[PDB]
């Protein structure tokens, strides 16, 4: 039963465009790349398997990261500590009872002190102005399963999955906003388990045609192939389970037919 | 801090003292809300996270204003602009001889309004009281305290070992549901409008069991008729007396029939059908709703 999803929809296509990172922000990083948040990333999903948290957490975490590497200069050594800064943030805001200080701590193989942890978490929230409750991938997906029919297991697991491989890559989902990343990632999963395409009902909602969607659409399409050849695999592990319907074992499409 | 001077202390909150201030530059008067970040804790804590963020996302009226963060090494300061009381002060205040019928039409109006605006920008509260809900001499009564406040852009999960009011919980959250809603704040504004007329507390309960059975006692314990899917919760139990619904004018006597009509959609068994914010400022109870001033 819903009343404001659609105001919910419309004020979450507003702040979206108001929290997206720098496109191109990796270039002007004198010491870090891509490559190596893609590292930081990965081992961000670890901690959350192993923590226990929320796959919205993780979202939010890569969100606050990418935010604070555009406006701050950071060297690698540091990298990590902005990444463990922005966990501890995301799990204040997005769980009920996140994990101590000290168990942020001692995830980093003590790189890095409770001071220093602490202070960055001061400074994480100096340059994002305390705005956390940014809009992700996760949030749209979760909106646009609404308009399955009907509801499917796979289709939804498959979803998230291919949304959590597009948080790894900044070297091309930069360019994507949250709810067109959520649109290819929901058609997708839609094509390969059950054959079906990106609905009629979500047009008219979104109004994202399927061409619109294309674009994204292929990037995304040549990640879910190339995905057990990437550098890095907990999203693929973490998806293998029976919790998530083993998704990530399932075969991808060779094509779409667009 | 310098331009800043505490002039009394005016209560504590879900993470820090709070005193009325005045700018000795400007002259404005407003309320400071103290946390105290030494070295050692957790850190800035989740209360204040939530509530600074979500807070300076939603502007209106009818939620509390906060002007400004202050931001320093060992403490940080909240910035809200002063309101006269708290909701429960005037309440004691005027028991006895009642809060006017039209200022409690106005102050459900207005919080109405405010629930609206935070529903719709993906934001529950989930702490609605009295203490919570802040008075001025002008007639305006406003939503504070977003310190348990969440944003459901992804469904928020039930607590269980929870932190909340029991008293203004709503029943589904006591039967074990696994996911708030934006019913549950329509539910606390339910009881508080139904304190407001009797005034006394609806259903104050002193356990969770407590609670459900003072609901049950009031409303009738539900079935599957009125709630499906109520006997397949986990805190449900069969044994469960079977108590039957009062006549809502011997709960609320004071009340005319627009008003006990909205009041029974707000506190209605299933969270589906239970009345949204949008749709309860469309009820016919608030046709001639005026703005009168309080006796402060
Ligand atoms: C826990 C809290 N948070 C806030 C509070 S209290 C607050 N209170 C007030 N106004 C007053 C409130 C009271 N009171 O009885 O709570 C008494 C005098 C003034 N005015 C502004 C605020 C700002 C937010």
């Amino acid at each position: 039963v819903p009343d404001y999803h659609e105001d919910i929809h419309t004020y979450l296509r507003e702040m979206e465009v108001k929290c997206k990172p720098k496109v191109g922000y990796m270039k002007k990083q004198p010491d870090i790349t891509n490559s190596m948040r893609a590292i930081l990333v990965d081992w961000l999903v670890e901690v959350g398997e192993e923590y226990k948290l929320q796959n919205e957490t993780l979202h939010l975490a890569v969100n606050y990261i990418d935010r604070f590497l555009s406006s701050m200069s950071v060297l690698r050594g540091k990298l990590q500590l902005v990444g463990t800064a922005a966990m501890l943030l995301a799990s204040k805001f997005e769980e009920i009872y996140p994990p101590e200080v000290a168990e942020f701590v001692y995830i980093t193989d003590d790189t890095y002190t409770k001071k220093q942890v602490l202070r960055m978490e001061h400074l994480v929230l100096k340059v994002l102005t305390f705005d956390l409750a940014a809009p992700t991938v996760n949030q749209f997906l979760t909106q646009y399963f609404l308009h399955q029919q009907p509801a499917n297991c796979k289709v939804e697991s498959l979803a998230m999955f291919l949304g959590e491989l597009s948080l790894i890559d900044a070297d091309p989902y930069l360019k994507y906003l949250p709810s067109v990343i959520a649109g290819a990632a929901f058609h997708l999963a839609l094509y390969t388990v059950t054959g079906q395409s990106w609905p009629e009902s979500l047009i008219r909602k979104t109004g994202y045609t399927l061409e619109s969607l294309k674009p994204c659409l292929m990037d995304l399409h040549q990640t879910y192939l190339k995905a057990p050849q990437h550098a890095q695999q907990s999203i693929r592990e973490k998806y293998k389970n029976s919790k998530y319907h083993g998704v990530s074992l399932l075969n991808p499409p060779e094509t779409l037919n667009l | 801090m310098e331009n800043f001077q505490k002039v009394e202390k005016i209560g504590e909150g879900t993470y820090g003292v709070v005193y009325k201030a005045r700018n000795k530059l400007t002259g404005e008067v407003v309320a400071l809300k103290k946390i105290r970040l030494d070295t050692e804790t957790e850190g800035v804590p989740s209360t204040a996270i939530r509530e600074i963020s979500l807070l300076k996302e939603l502007n209106h009226p009818n939620i509390v204003k906060l002007l400004d963060v202050i931001h320093t090494e060992n403490k940080l300061y909240l910035v809200f602009e002063f309101l006269h009381q708290d909701l429960k002060k005037f309440m004691d205040a005027s028991a006895l001889t009642g809060i006017p019928l039209p200022l409690i039409k106005s102050y459900l109006f207005q919080l109405l309004q405010g629930l609206a605006f935070c529903h719709s920008h993906r934001v529950l509260h989930r702490d609605l009281k009295p203490q919570n809900l802040l008075i001025n001499t002008e007639g305006a009564i406003k939503l504070a305290d977003f310190g348990l406040a969440r944003a459901f852009g992804v469904p928020v999960r039930t607590y269980t070992h929870e932190v909340v009011t029991l008293w203004y919980r709503a029943p589904e959250i006591l039967l074990g549901c696994k996911y708030y809603s934006t019913a549950v704040d329509i539910w606390s504004l339910g009881c508080i409008f139904a304190e407001m007329v009797t005034r006394r507390a609806l259903f104050p309960g002193d356990s969770e069991i407590d609670q459900l059975f003072r609901i049950f006692r009031t409303l009738g314990t539900p079935d599957e008729v009125v709630w499906p899917g109520v006997t397949s919760m986990p805190d449900y139990k069969p044994s469960f007396p079977k108590w039957a619904r009062q006549d809502f004018s011997k709960v609320v006597p004071p009340l005319d029939e627009d008003g006990r009509s909205l009041l029974s959609q707000m506190l209605h068994y299933d969270p589906n059908k239970r009345i949204s914010a949008k749709a309860a400022l469309a009820h016919p109870f608030f046709q001639d709703v005026t703005k009168p001033v309080p006796h402060l």
